[PDB]
């Protein structure tokens, strides 16, 4: 009855293909709980990585993984990283198979360096940044409770609290009008592009900040995952 | 207090580069909004001072009478399209005012970040003084309150002069919805 | 440090069990109280502004004059008592005034958290326009100043309209000690 | 003459006392600076305890100690927490002998785990939250200098500073108006009291929020208690 | 929120131990500058309330006329000395005026902490109240303006009665260079 | 063409050169990088010194150098610290020959200690203190963008940014209008006499304080001293 499994099956696929120049799989991959260890992982990302120096969200691990393990080449990832008809995406894929591996889990990302500190506090001050012809930020439309935007619904997501919990708990989702799986990626696109912004680039430090301050914003939310929204 | 890395710019700046023709403004804040993003729209009261100044000069009223159309007004309100990277070049931009504001009393689709503007012209006796003052807030919000989630429509060109004088109808007509 | 604005209402809600007959409404907050609380008494702009206007809606004149009997006035002045959970049944609640005002000058129990009312009246040329006004502000503090400290005694159902009559009697009439 | 030493004897007594199902005394009760250390012990209160997850004030700290190391159950003293005539408090007696074992000690209290930080967080919340009848809060009568309420002088209590280090570092105190050695927790249903506030359950959480913020206020008062008042 | 620690004070006293006579006074903080570093120069609307309050019953005005020599005025405005422990017993202090604020339009050096001054009197048509105004202005800024970054220059005795009379001549007489 | 090298060459020479009752140089002081290393030292300073449980700038760190390490009496240093007419000044000199051996790092002072913590908000406080006759805070003429007081654009110093990172990366400097080289001491000094608050002591906590909490707002200033200004 969830269309986004699937996404699930086809990113546990993914998982096992030998790829790259290295021609092997992603199976060693290592996504912060261990190489290979799926169980977990993206209830506590995006984290610091030792081996890159850098705080990273999943889909930018995946990509840093494709590049070192495989040898993937991953621009035409990058280039298109969102699906659309005829086309499936093996970034959505992914991501929707080991985010499913934390079903049940409660999210919790540790600031335990000062890189996570850092990064947590860009994310901060993206979030209140207001830009553009319409002079938004993320706060005009999130930082407060109980408001809407036309029949719009709006999650408070600049304190921690119930709306964080929730909103962080449910991507990535299939989403009904698009009749596709959408990651957090995404989201942060569509949030820019409303706020009359250029795209932000996929992958990039901008939206690993971003969700890294949402994330811990959503701390002790179950994971339940896909959704559907 | 906690301040915001200096590393913040660098992140935009490599963060956002493929851009449409001239968005790089975009990216850029005024000191308006580089206020009220640190801040977090409660400026001291000296900076608001200095912001409602600053904005008040920018406002330029029409030539001649204040109210336009409302029934175009009524399509400025309604239209929350233009602007974005998405939309085709040749699309016309709205207001989205139903996305904060609720207008006419009848339609049901209306946000709720800002406040009721039902009645708004029958509550101010159809003012034409007080349509002036609706031009001026429409033109830069923050001319009258300091960091307003408010858009400046008029002075960040989102808006001509005909669909601001065209909403303000829709506000002030008593023919129009919103005062019936 | 942050914290879940839910989590707090639960803090609340679990440290407070030992409720009298018609006190579990007390744990409630409205929008005012709770904006007041998030901002620690300093709104932005955008919200004082928002607080003023749905708290002056609120305000209920009464039919006639506003003037009371200065002498009852006195009494709601003075009386600290009144809707304690150690406050024997049909204990008369009065306004505290003296709390945190000056107002008789030859009283020197007065409390310095307000502004001195002393010849409050006599200061303004006992205008009947300026006892409306009053009359207001101790119905409604924050109808004219977002998230003043001074109680809204009107609107909360602690003073009848009949007292909040006689302290602006205490305030205005020419015979009140106030205004000697 | 300071009839507060009176309750720090029988606390002295009730220290050493066997009581309980399981017939022990409190003297490896854990405050936080190792079981059975007493110096110093209330000056670094309220903290968080590893063995329950949980932040504590000193009460709340004696209630589990009598519940896991005594087996004594701690329903009766939650029901009479204070003393009045012809009957003394447990409690108070306790309070008065611990703290005073950190009498000469500078206050200082370390939010150094994320319970600490959020216990913070709730607790300021509560001093600045507007409520009941009046609309008062906390804040409305300690958020200003050098004011008073009728003739009574107002401490400042939301900001670090000279107000908030000697109200803190003096209780315990002997209320002279009441006849009784009176704690924290006495100190706080009173102030909810002329708030129009119901009574707070005694060793509830919000006491323990409201106590970690003001103590935090009131970093290198140095204890003299029990004191008079 | 972010709280100052209470060793700041100890820091102050401890810090600045070589003192010329009476200069202690100058560690010492009234009541309003010790809420303004507090609030960081944004207290709430009721504390805002209370400095203006406070502020403006200090204000002294002269007996007669307000304004005195604008070419005397013109040299408050340009003296940026006095007051320090480096200037010699007897230096006349300044205004500073033109630290902050552009006065005449012909002199290039002026600074942009605050509001340029050019044409003040002329765009008032020279009202005598609006030049009543500005003596209260730079007597006591903080009167109209709650943490004002303009120091408070007659009640901290920076500048005579005589020294304000002249410098508001300076903004307001029609033959200034201000207003030419 | 930079006079600023006369006082790098005057101060290592000082550097080498045995001095007071236990008559050795200054070589085997720490200045946080380890005994006699001074490489990068000056781009992470004030730090926190175990030797003396304080935090430290560089110039209160040499004088406790001088007396420990050389026995040398720093009595008349601190009494004439800047120099004048026909008088150099073996602060200036040092603290030139130090900060020179820091050129090209980037600024980092890391809060990595209680101490560093609470000095660096004792900074923040000393920076928005109004106080004096004319009203003045640091924040008064430094708390803006964009801003000049007569023809002197002045630095946003409250923020991380630019502006604080280029004036941080920029001391000490040859100041022309005074024929001299000029460290952060001075500037302090300047800063409070303008004003009208009486003259911090010399190596004061005050001047540590608001040392650190600038240096903060310039991390990653890449440092080019001694300038010229
Ligand atoms: C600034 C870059 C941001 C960020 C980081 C987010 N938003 Fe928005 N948002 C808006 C609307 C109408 C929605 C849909 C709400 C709904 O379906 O009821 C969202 C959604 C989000 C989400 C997902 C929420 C969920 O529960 O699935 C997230 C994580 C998010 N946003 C973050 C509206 C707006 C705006 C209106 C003008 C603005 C501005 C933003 N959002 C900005 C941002
Ligand atoms: C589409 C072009 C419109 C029009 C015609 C108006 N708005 Fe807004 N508005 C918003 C908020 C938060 C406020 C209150 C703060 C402030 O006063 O700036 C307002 C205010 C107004 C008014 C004044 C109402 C009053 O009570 O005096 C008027 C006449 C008005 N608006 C018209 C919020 C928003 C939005 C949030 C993203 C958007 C979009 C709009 N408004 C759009 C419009
Ligand atoms: C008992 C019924 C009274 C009455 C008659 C008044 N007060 Fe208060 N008050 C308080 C504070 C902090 C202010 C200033 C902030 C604000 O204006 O809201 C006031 C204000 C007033 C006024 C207006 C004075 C003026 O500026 O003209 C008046 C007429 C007035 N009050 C009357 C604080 C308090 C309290 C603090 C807990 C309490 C109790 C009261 N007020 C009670 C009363
Ligand atoms: C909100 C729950 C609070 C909290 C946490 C506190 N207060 Fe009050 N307080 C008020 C008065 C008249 C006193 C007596 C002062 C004295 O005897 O010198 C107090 C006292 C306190 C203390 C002890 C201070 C001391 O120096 O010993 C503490 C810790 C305290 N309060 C905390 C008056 C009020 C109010 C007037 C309406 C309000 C509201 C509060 N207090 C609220 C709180
Ligand atoms: C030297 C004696 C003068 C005189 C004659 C004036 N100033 Fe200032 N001022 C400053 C700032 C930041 C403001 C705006 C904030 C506020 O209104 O308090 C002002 C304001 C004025 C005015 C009012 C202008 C108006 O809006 O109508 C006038 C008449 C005025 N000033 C005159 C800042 C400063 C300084 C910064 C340290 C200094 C020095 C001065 N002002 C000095 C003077
Ligand atoms: C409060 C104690 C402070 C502190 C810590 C600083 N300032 Fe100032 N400052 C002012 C002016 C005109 C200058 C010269 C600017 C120039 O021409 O380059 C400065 C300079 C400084 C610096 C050096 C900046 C640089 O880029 O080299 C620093 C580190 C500094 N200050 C710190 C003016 C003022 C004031 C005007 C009335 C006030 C008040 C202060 N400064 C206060 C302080």
């Amino acid at each position: 009855a969830n269309p986004g499994f699937l996404n699930v099956d086809r990113g546990e696929v993914l998982w096992s293909e030998p790829r790259g120049t290295r021609n092997v799989s992603l199976e060693t991959c290592d996504l912060g709980e261990g190489p290979g260890k799926l169980e977990g992982a993206y209830a506590h990302l995006p984290r610091y990585f030792a081996d890159t120096g850098k705080v990273m969200d999943l889909e930018q691990r995946l990509l840093w993984c494709m590049e070192t393990i495989q040898g993937r080449d991953t621009k035409p990832l990058v280039a298109k990283p969102f699906s659309g008809p005829g086309r499936t995406s093996d970034m959505e894929d992914l991501v929707a198979f080991i985010a499913n591996k934390s079903d049940g889990v409660k999210i919790k990302v540790a600031l335990a360096t000062p890189q996570e500190k850092e990064m947590y506090a860009i994310g901060e001050a993206l979030f209140f940044r207001r830009s553009s012809i319409n002079d938004f930020s993320c706060s005009t439309c999130h930082g407060a409770a109980g408001k809407r935007i036309r029949l719009q619904a709006l999650p408070q997501l600049d304190v921690p609290g119930k709306d964080a919990q929730l909103t962080m708990a449910t991507w990535p989702t299939y989403r009904v009008s698009q009749s596709a799986l959408r990651t957090m990626q995404h989201r942060m696109w569509d949030c820019y592009r409303q706020m009359r912004m250029p795209a932000p680039d996929y992958a990039s430090e901008a939206v690993t900040a971003l969700t890294l301050y949402l994330t811990k914003q959503a701390e002790g939310g179950e994971l339940k995952v896909p959704s559907i929204k | 207090s906690a301040v915001d890395p200096a590393r913040v710019d660098a992140v935009v700046k490599t963060s956002f580069t493929k851009l449409p023709e001239g968005w790089e403004s975009r990216l850029q804040q005024d000191e308006t909004q580089r206020i009220c993003s640190v801040t977090r729209n409660n400026p001291s009261p000296e900076q608001a001072a200095a912001i409602m100044k600053a904005e008040e000069v920018r406002i330029k009223f029409p030539a001649g009478p204040v109210l336009g159309s409302w029934k175009d007004g009524a399509k400025v309100a309604q239209n929350g399209r233009g602007g974005q990277f998405s939309d085709p070049p040749g699309t016309v931009s709205g207001g989205n005012c139903y996305a904060c504001h609720q207008l006419d009393p009848k339609e049901v689709s209306y946000g709720t970040l800002g406040p009721s503007l039902v009645g708004y012209g029958r509550e101010r006796n159809f003012s034409a003084e007080d349509a002036k003052i609706a031009f001026a807030k429409v033109y830069d919000a923050q001319a009258s309150l300091a960091c307003s989630s408010m858009p400046r429509f008029g002075v960040n060109g989102v808006l001509t002069e005909q669909q601001i004088k065209d909403v303000v109808a829709y506000l002030f007509d008593p023919e129009s919805p919103v005062n019936k």
